[PDB]
RNA sequence: AAACGACUCUCGGCAACGGAUAUCUCGGCUCUCGCAUCGAUGAAGAACGUAGCGAAAUGCGAUACUUGGUGUGAAUUGCAGAAUUCCGUGAACCAUCGAGUCUUUGAACGCAAGUUGCGCCCGAAGCCAUUAGGCCGAGGGCACGUCUGCCUGGGCGUCACGC
RNA sequence: GAUGAGUAGGAGGGCGCGGCGGUCGCUGCAAAACCUUGGGCGCGAGCCUGGGCGGAGCGGCCGUCGGUGCAGAUCUUGGUGGUAGUAGCAAAUAUUCAAAUGAGAACUUUGAAGGCCGAAGAGGGGAAAGGUUCCAUGUGAACGGCACUUGCACAUGGGUUAGUCGAUCCUAAGGGUCGGGGGAACCCCGACAGAUAGCGCGUUUCGCGCGUACUCCGAAAGGGAAUCGGGUUAAAAUUCCU
RNA sequence: UGCAAAUCGUUCGUCUGACUUGGGUAUAGGGGCGAAAGACUAAUCGAACCGUCUAGUAGCUGGUUCCCUCCGAAGUUUCCC
RNA sequence: CCCGUCUUGAAACACGGACCAAGGAGUCUGACAUGUGUGCGAGUCAACGGGCGAGUAAACCCGUAAGGCGUAAGGAAGCUGAUUGGUGGGAUCCCCCUGAGGGGUGCACCGCCGACCGACCUUGAUCUUCUGUGAAGGGUUCGAGUGUGAGCAUACCUGUCG
RNA sequence: GCGACCCCAGGUCAGGCGGGACUACCCGCUGAGUUUAAGCAUAUCAAUAAGCGGAGGAAAAGAAACUUACAAGGAUUCCCCUAGUAACGGCGAGCGAACCGGGAACAGCCCAGCCUUAGAAUCGGGCGGCUCCGCCGUUCGAAUUGUAGUCUGGAGAAGCGUCCUCAGCGGCGGACCGGGCCCAAGUCCCCUGGAAGGGGGCGCCAGAGAGGGUGAGAGCCCCGUUGUGCCCGGACCCUGUCGCACCACGAGGCGCUGUCUACGAGUCGGGUUGUUUGGGAAUGCAGCCCAAAUCGGGCGGUGAAUUCCGUCCAAGGCUAAAUACGGGCGAGAGACCGAUAGCGAACAAGUACCGCGAGGGAAAGAUGAAAAGGACUUUGAAAAGAGAGUCAAAGAGUGCUUGAAAUUGUCGGGAGGGAAGCGGAUGGGGGCCGGCGAUGCGCCCCGGUCGGAUGUGGAACGGUGACGAGCCGGUCCGCCGAUCG
């Protein structure tokens, strides 16, 4: 049960803070759970989407697909991976839009502030 | 409650007009101007399309209401005789098949839990966890329009714990618990003792909150200490048993 | 011979016309709570501009959908192009604010106004001109009523000293 | 056992809609809504159900609440008929022939003929007013009350060049003001209750002499400094070139 | 149900003056203006137009939304601008 | 005979209605009143406020000589302020006898007549601060009074009124 | 002619101040009528709307020229009550306070005048310094037609005693506020699905089952939520502690006094006029006239005279809190509305558009999970049609969830001498209905399975009684007989 008086549990405030989060929000409302072995690796549970990270697909009918994330799509809430696409009626070929909720990271592009980032996950949690 | 009442200027924002009889036209009061869609339409009637509603909310409507504080003591009262009836317990949903006795009366020891994993394994051995599962898997999206009106989620009413220690860690332990309820002995709620208006809530009662009962709703006999003056209410019929006075030896000869 | 067909009407299937019904909702309405912050140091409002590709909305002011600092940490995206030691003074139609820019107006202030109309003053740099002044002009000044102080003045208004 | 009329009106018991507190359920093996010469229950308000469609929610029951039930109000908003392929298309004398283009020509362009405006014009320019309608190219839809290949429509581009033409300057009827006088104040009168702006001469930039309280707005027809030929663009010219 | 919320056709009055007309300017609502018709004052005039008081008040006109069941009238008395 | 309406009278040569969908009109609030449900009862009402408390607009608790209504009325006012009943019917119950009987009991309510309080009138021993008191005795007068309380709070329908 | 002062004039002189904007609350002025009175004029509407001004975060009010008549209260403000009361009112319609009492909050103060005269001890500007919201030095100026200091009625001045009280700085924390970072648990097996987030099974977290997102009802996929931990910045105010010097000249407190004791004028008050108020021989306010006093003056709700009594001290000023808040910035909620509803506006809405102008003022939301937004063939001048492709679906094809009625086309059935429709009764035709409409039961023979006492032991248990004894009793299991159902 919520209890700081700051913060708001109606359904039309959080709809709207949602959909008019800006850029910077926006990529950390867009994070998938690390693999098995990343998270007893790195004593983290979930990490925010990079753009060259490896990710394998575990919901829809992609389910078995992974590759490396090729553009993250903020303004449309969307990932687009290596091979996952599909052809159009003209024939050519079309990235699909996948929600980083429904994929795993198994490899991730590491940096001094990625680096920082996972140290600063893994010392709350000890 | 909280009061709800439309805006008090609405369907009045306009200078409109009737144009009286002779244009083989209604009377009502219709927009001014031209060159636009809503000239020569109605307005300020309570038939006409964005018009003014027939007496208009406001919020100086009634909304509370006062009741005697003898009568709210005698509704509690009866709530609390109701919930140790195992009749009217079950005939208010509440599985108590398992419950090895009502008043179901638990170990003091029980204030001290605070883990809800604690609190589940209390349950189960006092046989009170089957009302509450029912109450778990009861959850579901309530129908209607109330489900966009930030009450999203409806479900059954699990057991209601009265402890009898403030500021006790069983509170914490079991709030998060669905359908489980919590309250002090000296602040019990008829909204919770009689969910909905009807009687039979199973309540799980502390030791110490058992104990108390006696002191705070007094008796027959003397009064209480912690309500001034008040006694409990006596019924019309001493003997309520219909069967043991009409075959009786005295009426039957 | 009032049969077949046409017309009218009626019932049913399908197709039209129209947008009711149901399910929704980044909107409204109502209640409650916290805070006290516009302006001549030029406010609110009003005009004109500004993007590689925009008309509106939003933002901004010739540094013009943004400059700078700080935080976050790899985008923006409709298209095209360009960055980024992407293990980094570092992307962002990101967030936030301390530095900075901020066109014509408007209480609007040199005079006006259906006029980008009509005046006066100071003056950086530059041209040749030399203890002399000229051309040009970046840029900035010249409203009203008042307060304190000051400078320059007027009146036998009240006096005094001399002629 | 007796009995049965009912406008105005009163009351009782019930049906139906949307929430809230409880309770019992249904639903992607298909909810709501809607559709149906399917079927049934109730005197009735209504209710239950088959089939279809729809593609995400909904219902029963006990209390309780309300912006809760429509055939009318020349009711409101929206939508749709008969009228009806009907009333109409008729003022300003008038068109015809051949060819070109085009899918399509009574309506576009060329030529020829026959007519009209008849110089107080249906010609050639301006003021106000409009604001790109101006010129070139192209054109799906709409519009041009028939039509269009077309265009004052639509789309993409281009176009308005001044010392001499105007504004600008002056003042007209008048307007707006200082001070003063009124006014709670917004404001009113308007040079009328008053130490005016300043203007000339020589200069150590100071002196001398004049100085009647608005040096403001008000005319693209009043007054008024100055340009003429010739040529030139798809569209500008007393403005561009000589 | 017009080309037109005043027009069209023929006819008609005056036509150097109390003539006609453009622009500027002044007079604004119980006010203006009127060779005077209660005329005109933006299709509005015996008191313009715009917003508000305002959901103005009406003994008067029109409407007033589900079912069954039971009971079931009055247009007469007195007083009242 | 076409519905709705006003009407003594409508199928009317009486008005509205071309058609369909959606919207569309006795509500909320304040003061009273009867009735009914509920709590308590000569009392009743904690929500002005305070203490708290579902980490909480709820619920719970709190009346000191608080306050409102009630518990006493009559007078313009000064002011005074209920001596506590009787009787005819009458429900229920108890006795004797089984008649439409007799005796006891006599609530509610109704009828009649006393008494008490007060406005007014009348009356007057004794005391008394000399203007008060009140033994006795009253009245075709008047009251929204007394004679062993019945209210307070709250819910709803209906009715008048703003 | 010079000088001093006074009043005034000109300065683009040096440095400052002011105008205007917003509307919910707040302060001042001005000010109706509709309406009610069943008419209407006083009255009511209303000390309101409209109009003209002025502030803040609150404003205003505020420290008795008060309330009362008591055994007395003690600035202002607000709530409850007083009270629909006293009073006012064509005493009609109507209108209508205040004191006491109970609560919220509380806070008191500053001036003018007689009082330096051994010297204006006061203040502003320039300049130069400093630990710079200020202090110091110097120089000009203001001011004696009075700046400082003391004093304010509760007092106070002066005098004498008491020895009772009074003097800063800096550091570290606490308190308040605003922010930043990390931290629980499944996306395990089977099925239907385009997609599980649906059903079934097996697990887990919970001081976190508020809420939202993601391809359908998601506690454990994601953001978040609960509770810790750590980090940063304001406010220099409150608060605890620590380190150092802590000076009583002087000023306060207390007691005494055969002395003084200064207090606001065209103001109070009165007459009259108008307005307002419940204020009634006149509640306040304002115009005009008159016009005070100091053993006095105002008030004491009936005018006037006389005698007492009670209570305060106007005509100068400041002041937080309790209270108000449809505007501004920022938050939390709801038995509210759900696109003809809800603000006029869910959308480039105060927009398009209309009016000379003041002003008036709309309509308009929904493809799909994902554009995967329909390649290509063919006919046509083209719009498009017929095929074909995407998708779970085009029976979702960009004004794209669903798609009622009025109204219309087509096919099929039927009827029709100047309406149609309708009530009641049959009939013809059609349509629909198999709970539309049964096939079991009893007695015997054969065969197959399952159990068979009132006997004997065990397990648990019940009725009654007294949730004791005693009596009685059913279910299940193991055996000897019985040989039945
Ligand atoms: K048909
Ligand atoms: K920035
Ligand atoms: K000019
Ligand atoms: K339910
Ligand atoms: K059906
Ligand atoms: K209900
Ligand atoms: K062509
Ligand atoms: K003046
Ligand atoms: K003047
Ligand atoms: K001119
Ligand atoms: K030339
Ligand atoms: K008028
Ligand atoms: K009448
Ligand atoms: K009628
Ligand atoms: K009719
Ligand atoms: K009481
Ligand atoms: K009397
Ligand atoms: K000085
Ligand atoms: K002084
Ligand atoms: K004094
Ligand atoms: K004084
Ligand atoms: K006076
Ligand atoms: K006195
Ligand atoms: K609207
Ligand atoms: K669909
Ligand atoms: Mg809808
Ligand atoms: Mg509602
Ligand atoms: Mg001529
Ligand atoms: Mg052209
Ligand atoms: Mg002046
Ligand atoms: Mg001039
Ligand atoms: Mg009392
Ligand atoms: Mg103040
Ligand atoms: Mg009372
Ligand atoms: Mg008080
Ligand atoms: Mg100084
Ligand atoms: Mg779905
Ligand atoms: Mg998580
Ligand atoms: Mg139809």
């Amino acid at each position: 049960m919520k209890y700081n008086p700051r913060v708001s549990s109606s359904r039309r405030k959080s709809r709207k803070a949602h959909f008019t989060a800006p850029s910077s929000v926006r990529r950390v409302l867009m994070s998938a759970p690390l693999s098995s072995d990343l998270r007893t690796k790195y004593n983290v549970r979930s990490m925010p989407v990079r753009k060259d990270d490896e990710v394998q697909v575990v919901r829809g009918t992609y389910k078995g697909r992974e590759g490396k994330v090729v553009q993250v799509y903020r303004k449309k809430w969307v990932i687009h991976i290596e091979r996952i696409t599909r052809e159009k009626v003209n024939g050519s070929t079309v990235n699909v839009g996948i929600h980083p909720s429904k994929v795993v990271v198994t490899k991730l592009r590491l940096d001094k502030d990625r680096k920082s980032l996972l140290d600063r996950k893994a010392k709350g949690r000890a | 409650r909280q009061p709800y009442a439309v805006s008090k200027k609405a369907g009045h924002q306009t200078s409109a007009e009737s144009w009286g009889t002779g244009r083989a036209v209604s009377r009502i009061p219709r927009v001014a101007g031209g060159g636009t869609h809503r000239a020569g339409q109605a307005a300020f009637g309570n038939m006409c399309r964005g018009g003014r509603m027939f007496a208009p909310t406001k919020i100086w409507r009634r909304w509370h209401r006062k009741i005697p504080v003898n009568q709210k003591r005698y509704a509690v009262a009866s709530a609390i005789a109701a919930s140790a009836v195992p009749s009217l317990v079950l005939a208010r949903g509440h599985r108590i098949e398992s419950v090895p006795e009502l008043p179901l009366v638990v170990s003091d020891s029980v204030e001290s839990i605070e883990k809800t994993s604690n609190a589940i394994k209390a349950l189960k051995q006092i046989g009170a966890y089957p009302d509450a599962e029912k109450a778990k898997d009861s959850h579901a999206i309530r129908p209607g329009k109330g489900k966009m009106r930030n009450r999203r989620y409806i479900s059954r009413k699990g057991p209601l714990i009265v402890y009898g220690t403030e500021g006790a860690k069983l509170v914490k332990a079991f709030r998060n618990i669905p359908g489980v309820e919590i309250c002090h002995v000296d602040r019990l709620n008829l909204l919770k003792l009689a969910p909905g208006g009807h009687l039979g809530r199973f309540i799980v009662w502390t030791k110490s909150a058992y104990e108390k009962l006696d002191g705070i709703y007094g008796s027959f006999d003397k009064a209480s200490e912690k309500k001034k003056g008040y006694v409990l209410p006596r019924p019309k019929m001493a003997n309520a048993d219909l069967a043991r006075i009409i075959n009786s030896d005295e009426v039957q000869s």
